[PDB]
């Protein structure tokens, strides 16, 4: 129990400098531009900051899960959820084995749990991963940027009979042959056109021996901001984990070796978990842009009245300035903590080889991110592995920013202890 | 768990030293670590960092002059230190980067003639 001051700074120097850098208005406004220009490299620069590195890799690992699996996976069945007697559902621009598309054909058994996937559920995972992707192939925007927008165009036929799930039911659109529709949804108005075309099994260059249904899907204004893709991650991965579906894997010679080879996709539960606590976490993360926006810190403090400044009645920029320096440190370590919850270095058994030999690995023959070829499959395909060097590259280069960050949040914790 | 510096003492200006840092596991294994000093009248100061692969960045005051290392198999961290200045004078600490939250003790370097 220190009882006297001098006593408290002669075993404490440092908390001596702090109160003395706290009554002196040019090493707080000296503060106050570090957080402005720590808060700008954490929000308004992209590989340099570890709060974008971080987002991307929950998006990226998110991503890669469903290349390595998607493949494996059992889908089929007719628009209600209901098993089907002869559909074929077909799914372009996804990671299928060998192939650029993934196949739901699977008849009779009821979708469901540690069944096949509907095709209802699948539409949902598609359009968040077709959305995903082309998003990764043009870039992610700093955390700051929250109004731009991708344009996501994606396309899926059907074709056996009693196949409904290009119907107009299923669809919107009116004219199997040649309709097209239009709707919106919502801050941001989202545009999608839905259009259908119809192929005779004979007609002109008809590969497939029989007839199909073409729907094609152009998604205009879709934001790209962090919050909203973090926000299609988690459909990708919830939409996986909550449908659970039966998958069963091709085990290459040499190859890396999965197990289980067959059983249901929410048994990858340590997978699942770590991902979905990365996307929970760059969420937490990118939420604190708005604290930092709201609490600027460009204004110069000082006395008032030419009078010396008093630091218990003139700082009541204190606790905006606090909750700015704490924001900026809760961004640094929940970016660290999405890092440290996927980083092969501290994982084991089982999980440790589903990230090193297959979420971290692209056997495509580096292609751009976003980009599926007829051998994604079975990789991640999402940089994974070079976002969680990045993400450490940029935590290295950020160490003055941190101890800077650190001062101002004690100069300013100091400040509202004074003004109480 | 814990930070344990060592190696710091008094050296003469143009002097070298290197100065060691035992972490747990759970500090050190996948992050990034690096060293931070703190001079007299002075709030604490990063000086250099090193990524889990190996890769050094510095201050601009120690760059050319401090070297930074891990040993990854023991969980070690090494500042070795050259052309050393009255300047450099302060308690160094090794830590994680962003920081564990308890800071170990610190070792003492000190330059004079
Ligand atoms: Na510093």
């Amino acid at each position: 129990n220190y009882e006297n001051l001098s006593k408290l700074l002669t075993r404490y120097s440092t908390l001596n400098t702090l109160i003395k850098l706290s009554a002196d208005p040019s090493a707080i406004n000296a503060a106050r531009e570090n957080l402005g220009a720590s808060a700008k490299n954490l929000i308004g620069d992209t590989k340099n900051s570890p709060a974008y590195q971080a987002v991307l890799l929950a998006i990226n690992a998110a991503v890669g899960f469903w290349n390595v699996l998607g493949y494996a996976t059992q889908c089929g069945g007719n628009a209600n959820g209901q098993e089907s007697t002869s559909s074929t559902t077909i799914f372009n621009n996804e990671p299928g084995y060998r192939s650029t598309s993934i196949t739901c054909s699977l008849n009779r058994y009821k979708p469901g749990y540690y069944g096949p996937m509907s095709i209802e559920n699948f539409k949902k995972l598609n359009e968040a991963y077709q959305i995903l992707q082309t998003a990764l192939n043009k870039g992610l925007p700093a955390l700051k940027e929250n109004n731009g927008t991708v344009s996501v165009t994606y396309t899926y036929t059907c074709s056996g009979e009693g196949n409904d799930n290009c119907s107009k039911k299923a669809t919107g659109v009116s004219d199997q042959n040649g309709g097209t529709k239009t709707k919106t949804q919502t801050g941001k108005t989202v545009t999608t056109t839905i259009s259908s075309k119809v192929v005779d099994s004979q007609a002109k260059g008809n590969t497939t021996r029989v007839s199909y249904t073409e729907i094609t899907n152009k998604l205009d204004g879709v934001p790209d901001s962090a919050q909203a893709l973090l926000a299609q991650a988690s459909t990708l991965i919830n939409t996986i984990n909550t449908a659970c579906p039966y998958f069963s894997v091709t085990n290459k010679s040499g190859g890396p070796q999965m197990e289980p080879t067959r059983g249901k996709l929410c048994g990858f539960t340590e997978e699942i978990s770590a991902i979905q606590k990365m996307i929970t976490d760059a969420q937490e993360l990118v939420n604190q842009t708005s604290v930092i926006n709201e609490h600027e810190q460009s204004t110069p403090v000082g006395g008032n009245n030419g009078k010396p400044f008093n630091p218990f009645t003139d700082a009541s920029f204190a606790q905006g300035m606090l909750a700015n320096a704490s924001a900026q440190a809760k961004m640094l370590n929940l970016a660290h903590q999405v890092g440290q919850t996927i980083n092969p270095d501290n994982l084991t058994g089982t999980f440790k080889n589903f990230v090193t030999g297959f979420l971290a690995t692209c056997n495509n023959k580096g292609s751009p991110p976003g980009t599926v070829t007829t051998q994604t499959f079975a990789s991640g395909c999402a940089y994974v592995e070079q976002t969680i060097t990045n993400l450490n590259n940029s935590i290295a280069h950020f160490g003055t920013q941190e101890q800077q960050i650190q001062q101002a949040e004690n100069i300013a914790d100091t400040l509202v202890n004074f003004g109480s | 768990v814990q930070l344990q510096e060592s190696g710091g003492g008094l050296v003469q200006p143009g002097g070298s030293l290197r100065l060691s840092c035992a972490a747990s596991g759970s500090i050190f294994s996948g992050n990034v670590m690096g060293w931070y000093r703190q001079a007299p009248g002075k709030l604490r100061e990063w000086v250099a960092a090193i990524t889990p692969q190996g890769v050094p960045n510095y201050a601009d005051s120690v760059k050319g002059r401090f070297t930074i290392s891990r040993d990854n198999a023991k969980n070690m961290l090494y500042l070795q230190m050259s052309s050393l200045k009255p300047e450099d004078t302060a308690l160094y600490y090794c830590n994680r980067l962003p920081n564990y939250r308890s800071w170990g003790q610190g070792t003492q370097v000190t330059v004079s003639s």
